[PDB]
């Protein structure tokens, strides 16, 4: 996994890449590693796949009550405070590595959640096993006041980094921007340099290649009735 | 890590480095490793971050909860809050904090906590794994009612060696001042502090 | 302290008699009139609705009928609330006992259990009493169709047809004149409505007064269709049988 | 009717009679008295001698928490030592947790809230007693009374028992007649003079005068009791004034 | 410090009557009119905005309450049994459903899950009914618009419309006359104002009246795009505004 | 009257109804007298027989080496407190090596008798207690009411006729308080003491039981032929 | 009649144990006002103190809940400390899970949701308190809101809470017909004072001195209550002028 | 001693046009000794079909779990439950034992009745859902059943043809697998219409 994230003029973006790998092999191709909180708060996941997607469902669906519950737009903290207290409490059995951004009443912000509940403030964040080469491109371009033309680039240059050169990331490149007194605009499959190419032959089978022993019908409908 | 706290005539001040590693990667190179617990009683965080953290901010929980019904607390109050959490789960913790505070009574305090839960009121602290190499130059150059512009160039020098020996300790020197005309923040860069 | 404030729900009277579970009884006389009644080849339940409005949204309304698998139906008359309390355990149980034995649970099983939990309330705890009769209408593999009911001192009985909820004693001896052991679901369908139109407090019997439901072993290829009656299909069935 | 037979209920009035029945109960007992001094406060109280078989300076009344804190009561004995109890649980778990001794009016909260307690539910009765208490903290001197309600204030004089009319009008002439304040040894020897006075409500037996203080140069800010020559010296002065 | 009170408050009486619930169903009664009306496209629910001082905001106090995206309540009794109940309805739409399923809940079982509340507070030891009527309108995919009312008891019905609390008698009447299959949204908010000048004593404008609606989905209040799947929120409370607009063709 | 039903509710005037009842199971309960000197402290009880086949019962309960009480209400209370006194003697002995304070014995059973008074479904303990013992300030005498009222004295008596052998040594004080070094006068005081609480029946050697504790005097019982020589 | 005792209803639909808790709320026989400014919103309650042996110091029924919230209470001191120990304790737990200040209408509903299970649970008495909550919230600026026995609870322009409420809410509201605003169109706190106590002087019909009064003020990032000498000098303004 | 590979066995899941196909070996094993031939791996609520690999105990629980909830939440909804929500309650229900798991590999597979559209999900023991458009494997021969997928596919087969394509894709990995075979079994699900196939492989 590549997530980022890094903050801009008037907001905050995150990217991630859409690789999932059980252990050497690529159980998907196309996964959502931008998890939604709130409509202005997401969280890039890296660690344990269920891991991460549970415990930000968790907080997101908390969050809602929340804010409900107070008439107000759910703060950012409120996710980073809810979301380490409980990764704390399971003392890094949930391996979620956590990524969080938003826009609310009290501004744009950015932090970084370990599975063991520290937390992390700054200006631009990497996690995941292509943190390393994402990390090294924030390094090289990032800067203050960064445009959000600038800022997509960068993070969608980050994330590429990590999906070319390691073999944890992969396939797409997806991104969320949330900047102040707009929608967060959400922006699944943004890069897609990893189509495959044209195969070389179809395989498609003559019919009745496959010998068969046996044939029935399924009754899946409720009652067949008088 | 490398931090330190340090009494003078007009208070205290707490000094830090900036990196937090994951082994030998540099996680967080300008991480904030001095934090609030009230509004003159602030602290130094060494060990497991997830564990200084979650202590701090119950600490700060507590202390709010104080003031609301007590008034301000002591600097020894916090140090001993901190102390029950840090002794009464010694087992399940890996954390050496650093308290320090300002009172107008008390002027400047300095309590130390190490791994075992045991608390030690000190003219000045040094904890984190670059402690060990400023021990010696430590001992030698403090003395007892400093100004601040000497204090602030006593834990500029100190965590510069630091800095310089562990590589666990790095980035930039974080300080805060705590005396009765408020709260200082100061940031040191490499490129000062390096050819001291 | 508190012991001034207690009713004591679970408490004889001098006669012998349980106040509560006789004022719950008392509760459900003036509810709206349930009735079963079990054929050689399947049962019907019939149940007339209380609250007469033309804005009520008939079709989407379930106070009355309700389903606890695919074998096994209830009819309620008394406080719906406390019904669906019930009928939600009801419907845990028989997915338990599926479950266990990976076989449907047999109809007496699944009354005795609801029996049993409102016996509990008329025991131990210092609770009020389910204010609820339950006309039970199902079928299993070892004893065919089956008609119970339970009221809320938890006792338990089978039948051939049965009333419950108001004007029951009225309603038993109209069943009890024309009932006969070889009867069929079709003519049990017109007893039931017939029973109803004459022991009903309301000026005539209407569709969308009514809830109406069978349990037939007439489904394709002998299996058993459970068939709660939309508001049209209950129009169609009282023309018919010609009470409108 | 029957407001009253039940305890946290409301009467139409908005009273709990309960609690004002729980007052009758206070003031049917002996008389206690606190006074704040310069540096300190004293406690005094009235202990009637039932029969000579009595062992005297043996049934001791006032009781100290933790080291600071004295505390006196008047109404069911029982009832006060149970709050003291608590009292001492609070004090204690303040200082395990906060390393500082608690200060009075964080302990008084302590007791409040306890006592203010028992008239929240019908499970439980009211407390049958005033409690005068108070010590010295880090910023200074507090004298507290509370009652079988919670409610709680700071004094400068405090009365309660039978002889509480008496009393408050003796300590109302120290308020007036000493507005820069009154010396720890002082007031030690108008507590005592307070307690006689007021035993002519409780005139029909004999009594035991019992007084107490915590005084920042007296006692270095902890609880003694006033005991030999100093105690002697506040009875001789108490009986000169009466005659 | 125990809480004693393990039996029922609410009993059978010989005549078979559970008092507290009548009871409860009186202070109903005694609450200010609210009102709901099933259209084809919608449902609309509405009530007065009964303010107790001319100095107090009564934009704070919203008698018309979103449970779910989809999904309203308003009610006529105790306001503050209300407000705790909304509470509990919010919840229990996560953790017995969304948390479980991924989607919000239909209006019927949230309904059934309120319902289930109440009653539990008409039989557990220790506490009185609920002192409220709800109107709870919702929309889902499979059972389109609903609209339900639900009592102390724990008792829900499904209505077309209908009307609770003071001059619920008079509405009911009122929107039997005018209510049909076929009215169009804006056509039942028409008829929901109508019915409740009826009952309003003094002022009748958008800052005395609540409305709510369930309708179309409203993709420009969901905070958010590029998820084609979600389409925002039916439920819409009408603004003050809004209201003041339609009671000129009135 | 109506404020009686429990021991929770306190009447208009301040009082406590279901305490003062069982204060009055006190009174009911059979005549017994505690006395001490500065070396000794005496208990003697009247023991009451239901009928000429039973057997009288017991009054005294030892609770330690160094002290024990008598009793007067109802036995199973008494034998509840006594057994919680033990217990109270034991934890001192094994966590302190120290013998208990009798004044701190008294502070326990006043606070264990208090909390029956305060809480709902209790109800007051039905007994009264004289509790002697010599500790490391001496011989004392307590006077336990399940009020809990405690009371350190030098002589007492409680039961029926109790005011009778109260009066006496009220008026024996400056006598019976000067008996040191000498057990067998002390005893004789307290014998001649309830003696005056006696109406119709006299001291007989099955009625009498007497205990003493003192400087080298474990807490022993005396009751049978060890009394006649006191009657 | 054991309807009238605890908290279930009457043939009326009445709770009548919430009805008395409410007459509770006067015993104290004490007025207060709340308004708001532009960056502040002023309490002001009156302050008896009868007793002479009283260290007035100690008499208050303000209580500064946390940095940014103050309450005043109307209702006997037992009842009100009960209340503000729980809305401190409520406040400070909010920041901790949360991670933000507690708002003060969040606060107000909390305690009004506590108020609201007095009156439907019966083993639990409902408190006689009515809490008046203020701050200077960082969302919705200055902020008036009460909570009362019943669990009602609502913001206010401006409020008044006592046995002469009355008087002191029709003199708010005739002013407030006049000005056509929300609030008190002031820069500074110390003029807001000045307002809620000269509008108190009117409405009640009594002269105030320096310990007749009982102050707080919330400002942005801060609530406080004024000394003796703070208002002394509010009272030589009014006078003043 | 690895609970995911005692039993053994195979489930894999396609996606054509306007149909999908879920389909799995027979085989139930304990370790090298084969000792079940019809252990079907395959089941299904209402139009829903649920494929479970993994080991056996758990694959049984899990449909009578399923089961089981399914039919109440027929009862309270009165519809059956579609794809997409099954999935997730499939999700939920394998997270709630986060710390002690069942060891299987689930897979979805239906078309949702209102949409039309078709449906297939797969799982790890955890409850991660993996939604895929193309393909979903599972079991002890999934490398082998990845890359006969990952070749053998293409979009949008019609019915009869993606009957050739999974059932040779299921065959041909599970003659690599020494823990999967001795049977197969591929459904081919329709809208409104479900047909079952048995096909001939070698029995060792
Ligand atoms: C990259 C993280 S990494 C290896 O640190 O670079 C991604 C992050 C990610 C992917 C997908 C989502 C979608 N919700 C969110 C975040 N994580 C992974 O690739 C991690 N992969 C997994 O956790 C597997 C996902 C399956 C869908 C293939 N799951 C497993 O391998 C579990 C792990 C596990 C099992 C038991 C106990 C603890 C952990 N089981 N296996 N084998
Ligand atoms: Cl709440
Ligand atoms: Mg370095
Ligand atoms: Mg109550
Ligand atoms: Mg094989
Ligand atoms: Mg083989």
């Amino acid at each position: 996994t590549t997530i980022a994230g890094l903050v801009f003029q008037d907001g905050v973006i995150l990217g991630a890449d859409t690789r999932a790998t059980n252990d050497s092999v690529v159980a998907d191709k196309s996964c959502e590693k931008i998890h939604f909180i709130a409509p202005k708060i997401y969280c890039c996941g890296a660690g344990v796949a269920a891991d991460a997607e549970a415990v930000t469902q968790l907080i997101g669906s908390n969050i809602e009550l929340h804010s409900l519950y107070t008439s107000r737009e759910p703060r950012v903290v409120s996710a980073l405070q809810m979301l380490k207290q409980h990764l704390f409490k399971y003392q890094g059995h949930i391996g979620a590595y956590l990524i969080v951004a938003g826009v609310d009443p009290t501004g744009s912000h950015l932090f970084s959640i370990h599975a063991h509940g520290s937390t992390d403030v700054g200006y631009y964040l990497s996690l995941g096993s292509g943190s390393l080469a994402a990390m090294a491109v924030l390094e090289s371009h990032w800067k203050q006041d960064l445009t959000k033309e600038e800022a997509i680039k960068l993070a969608s240059d980050a994330i590429q980094a990590g999906i070319w050169n390691d073999l944890g990331s992969g396939s797409n490149v997806d991104v969320c921007v949330m900047e102040i007194g707009k929608d967060a605009e959400y922006l699944r499959n943004y890069l897609t340099p990893n189509v495959r190419e044209e195969k070389q032959k179809s395989y498609k089978f003559p019919r009745g290649t496959t010998a068969v022993l046996k044939e029935s019908i399924v009754n899946i409908c409720d009652i067949q009735e008088e | 890590t490398s931090i330190m706290a340090v009494t003078f005539k007009d208070g205290v001040i707490l000094g830090a480095d900036s990196r937090t590693t994951t082994g030998a990667y540099i996680a967080n190179r300008v991480t904030d490793k001095l934090t609030r617990v009230h509004d003159k009683i602030w602290c130094c965080r060494s060990g497991s971050a997830a564990d200084t953290q979650a202590i701090a901010d119950i600490v700060q929980y507590h202390l709010e909860l104080y003031t609301s019904q007590y008034g301000t607390p002591s600097t020894e109050t916090a140090a001993s809050v901190f102390k029950e959490l840090c002794y009464e789960n010694k087992d399940n913790l890996t954390a050496g904090i650093i308290v320090a505070g300002y009172d107008d009574k008390n002027k400047g305090e300095v309590y130390t906590i190490p791994l075992g839960g045991s608390v030690h009121k000190l003219p000045y602290a040094i904890a984190g794994s670059g402690s060990t190499f400023i021990y010696g130059y430590c001992d030698k150059n403090f003395r007892e009612n400093m100004s601040k512009e000497e204090t602030v160039d006593f834990i500029k020098h100190s965590l510069s060696q630091a800095i310089k020996w562990d590589g666990s300790s790095g980035g930039v020197i974080r300080m805060v001042v705590l005396t009765a005309a408020g709260v200082e923040r100061l940031i040191f860069y490499p490129d000062e502090y390096e050819q001291l | 302290g508190s012991r001034r404030y207690d009713s004591r729900t679970t408490i004889f009277s001098p006669e012998g008699r349980l106040y509560q579970v006789e004022y719950a009884l008392e509760s459900i006389s003036h509810a709206g009139t349930a009735i079963g009644i079990m054929a050689s080849d399947g049962i019907v339940l019939a149940a007339e609705r209380k609250v007469t409005s033309t804005l009520l949204e008939q079709d989407t309304s379930t106070e009355k009928l309700y389903k606890l698998n695919d074998k096994i139906a209830v009819a309620v008359a008394g406080l719906t609330a406390d019904a669906e309390i019930l009928i939600n355990t009801a419907r845990i149980h028989a997915q338990n006992y599926l479950k266990t034995y990976n076989e449907d649970i047999p109809v007496e099983i699944l009354v005795r259990r609801l029996s049993d939990i409102k016996q509990g309330y008329t025991q131990h705890g210092g609770l009020r009493p389910f204010g609820v009769s339950f006309i039970y209408a199902g079928y299993d593999d070892r004893y065919g169709y089956q008609l119970y009911t339970s009221n809320p001192s938890g006792n338990y009985t089978g039948w051939k047809a049965i009333s419950v909820g108001a004007n029951t004693s009225a309603a038993q001896t109209l069943l009890q004149m024309d009932y006969k052991d070889d009867m069929k679901v079709d003519d049990a369908i017109e007893l039931a409505l017939k029973t109803l139109s004459k022991t009903t407090d309301s000026s005539a019997l209407t569709y969308d007064r009514l809830e109406f439901a069978t349990i037939r072993k007439g489904a394709n290829d002998g299996e058993v269709y459970q068939k709660i009656f939309k508001p049209q299909e209950i129009k169609d069935i009282l023309v018919k049988t010609g009470i409108t | 009717t029957g407001y009253d037979l039940s305890n946290s209920v409301f009467s139409p009035d908005g009273r709990n009679f309960q609690v004002e029945y729980a007052v009758k109960a206070v003031e049917n007992g002996t008389t206690s008295i606190g006074i704040k001094c310069n540096d300190g406060v004293v406690f005094a109280v009235e202990k009637l001698i039932t029969s000579k078989l009595l062992v005297p300076q043996k049934n001791v009344k006032i009781q100290v928490v933790d080291r600071h804190i004295g505390c006196v009561y008047s109404g069911l004995i029982p009832d006060g030592r149970h709050l003291v109890n608590r009292g001492r649980e609070e004090a204690a778990s303040f200082k395990k947790l906060y390393k500082t001794p608690i200060p009075i009016p964080a302990f008084a909260d302590r007791l409040g809230q306890y006592v203010q307690a028992h008239t929240l539910y019908n499970s439980v009765r009211p407390f049958g007693v005033s409690t005068i208490f108070g010590g010295v903290d880090k910023n200074g001197a507090h004298l507290y009374m509370l009652e079988p309600s919670g409610s709680y204030w700071g004094y400068k004089g405090a009365a309660t028992g039978k002889g509480r009319q008496s009393a408050k009008a003796e300590l109302e002439k120290l308020v007036d007649h000493h507005p820069e304040g009154l010396s720890a040894r002082e007031a030690v020897k108008q507590a005592a003079k307070i307690i006689y006075l007021a035993h002519e409500d409780n005139k029909e037996k004999d009594f035991e005068l019992e007084i107490s203080w915590c005084s920042l140069s007296e006692t270095n800010g902890l609880h003694k009791f006033v005991k030999g020559d100093l105690l002697q010296e506040a009875i001789d002065f108490a009986q000169k004034e009466i005659n | 410090m125990t809480d004693r009170y393990s039996f029922s408050l609410t009993t059978f009486s010989p005549s078979g009557k559970l008092g507290q619930i009548d009871y409860a169903l009186t202070a109903v009664k005694q609450g200010v009119t609210s009102l709901g009306i099933k259209a084809t496209n919608g449902v609309v629910i509405a009530t007065e905005k009964k303010s107790s001082s001319p100095l107090a905001m009564s934009e704070t106090l919203s008698k018309v309450s979103l449970l779910t995206p989809d999904i309203g309540a308003v009610y006529s009794g105790m306001g503050p049994d209300y407000r705790v109940l909304v509470d509990k309805s919010r919840k229990v739409a996560h953790t017995s459903y969304k948390r479980i399923y991924g989607e919000y809940p239909p209006t019927k079982l949230l309904v059934s899950e309120v319902a289930k509340i109440m009653q539990e507070a008409t039989q557990s030891g220790g506490v009185r009914p609920f002192g409220v009527s709800l109107l709870i309108a919702g929309h889902d995919e499979f059972n389109g618009f609903s609209l339900y009312q639900v009592d102390p008891s724990g008792s829900y019905f499904p209505w077309k419309a209908t009307a609770i609390g003071k001059g619920s008698v008079a509405a009911k009447t009122f929107l039997e006359k005018r209510w049909n299959d076929e009215l169009e949204l804006e056509d039942a908010i028409h008829i929901a104002l109508l019915t409740l000048k009826e009952s309003v004593e003094g002022e009748f404008n958008g800052d005395t009246i609540e409305l709510a609606i369930i309708g179309d989905e409203n993709p420009d209040l969901l905070g958010y795009t590029g998820i084609p799947t979600d389409k925002g929120p039916r439920f819409r409370k009408l603004t003050s505004q809004e209201i003041n607009d339609r009671l000129e063709a009135l | 009257n109506n404020y009686d039903g429990d021991t929770v509710t306190f009447s208009p005037t301040g009082r406590l109804f279901q305490v003062e009842y069982a204060l009055e199971a006190i009174k009911q309960g059979s005549v017994t007298v505690g006395l001490r000197s500065n070396t000794h402290a005496v208990l003697v009880a009247l023991k009451r027989n239901a009928d000429e086949l039973s057997s009288y019962q017991k009054k005294i309960i030892k609770c330690d080496e160094h002290m024990g009480l008598s009793l007067a209400g109802l036995a199973p209370d008494a034998r509840v407190l006594s057994n919680y006194l033990r217990q109270q003697c034991n934890y001192s002995s094994l966590v302190f090596n120290r013998k208990l304070a009798v004044e701190r014995a008294g502070h326990l059973l006043c606070d264990k008798a208090q909390k029956n008074t305060q809480s709902y479904g209790g109800r007051p303990y039905g007994v009264g207690l004289l509790i002697i013992g010599y500790d490391k300030s001496g011989a004392h005498l307590l006077e336990f009411q399940p009020s809990g009222n405690v009371t350190e004295l030098y002589g007492t008596a409680i039961g029926a006729r109790s005011q009778g052998a109260k009066t006496y040594l009220e008026r024996t004080l400056d006598t019976f308080i000067k008996i040191d070094g000498n057990p067998d006068e002390l005893i004789k005081a307290g014998v001649e003491a309830i003696s005056q609480s006696l109406r119709d029946e006299s001291l007989t050697v099955d009625n009498l039981s007497i205990a003493i504790v003192g400087k080298d005097t474990p807490f022993t019982i005396y009751d049978g032929e060890a009394v006649a020589k006191y009657i | 009649g054991y309807d009238r005792h605890i908290t279930i209803f009457s043939p009326e639909g009445r709770l009548y144990q919430v009805e008395y808790a409410f007459k509770a709320t006067n015993q104290t026989n004490i007025n207060s006002l709340a308004v708001r400014g532009k960056d502040c919103t002023v309490v002001i309650s009156q302050k008896k103190v009868p007793d002479k042996l009283l260290d007035p110091t100690t008499v208050s029924y303000i209580f500064c809940i946390s940095r940014t919230i103050g309450m005043v209470v109307n209702g006997p001191i037992p009842d009100a400390r009960n209340a503000a120990l729980r809305a401190k304790a409520e406040a400070a737990e909010f920041r901790y899970k949360y991670g933000y200040d507690m708002p003060c209408d969040v606060l107000a509903k909390r305690m009004a949701n506590l108020s609201q299970i007095y009156t439907q649970r019966a083993y639990m008495r409902p408190l006689g308190v009515i809490l008046t909550f203020v701050s200077v919230d960082e969302e919705l600026g200055p902020s008036i809101y009460k909570t009362d026995p019943a669990g009602y609870y609502v913001g206010y322009k401006a409020t008044a809470t006592g046995p002469k409420q009355q008087e002191i809410t029709t003199n708010l509201e005739n002013h407030f017909k006049k000005s056509k605003i929300d609030h008190i169109n002031e820069e500074s706190w110390e003029k807001v004072v000045e307002f809620a106590i000269t509008h108190m002087i009117d409405a009640l019909g009594t002269e105030f001195s320096k310990n007749d009064l009982e102050v707080g003020v919330a400002t942005k990032d801060k609530f406080f209550t004024l000394s003796a000498e703070n208002i002394e000098e509010r009272l030589v303004a009014i006078a003043e002028q | 001693s690895d609970p995911s590979s005692i039993n053994g066995g195979i489930v894999v899941a396609m996606t054509g046009k306007d149909c999908v196909a879920i389909a799995c070996d027979l085989r139930l094993g304990s370790q090298s000794l084969g000792v079940s031939n019809k252990f079907e791996k395959i089941f299904h609520y209402g139009h829903v079909f649920l494929g479970i690999t993994g080991l056996a105990t758990d694959v049984t629980t899990l449909n009578e779990m399923f089961r089981y909830k399914t039919n109440l939440y027929k009862l309270k909804e009165e519809r059956a439950i579609e794809p997409e929500t099954f999935t997730q309650l499939v999700s939920s229900s394998l997270y709630e034992r986060r710390f002690g798991p069942y060891f299987v590999g689930p897979v979805v597979a239906g078309i949702n009745s209102k949409s039309g559209k078709p449906f297939i999900a797969g799982f790890d023991l955890i409850g991660c859902i993996d939604e895929a458009k193309d393909f979903i494997v599972s079991g002890t021969a999934s490398d082998q059943l990845f890359g006969m997928c990952e070749s053998l596919y293409e979009p949008n087969l019609e019915p009869e043809d993606l009957f050739e394509t999974i059932s040779q894709a299921l065959l041909n990995a599970a003659d690599r697998d020494a823990l999967s075979g001795w049977g197969a079994v591929v459904y081919i699900i329709k809208k409104d219409e479900v047909v079952k196939r048995y096909l001939k492989m070698r029995q060792d």
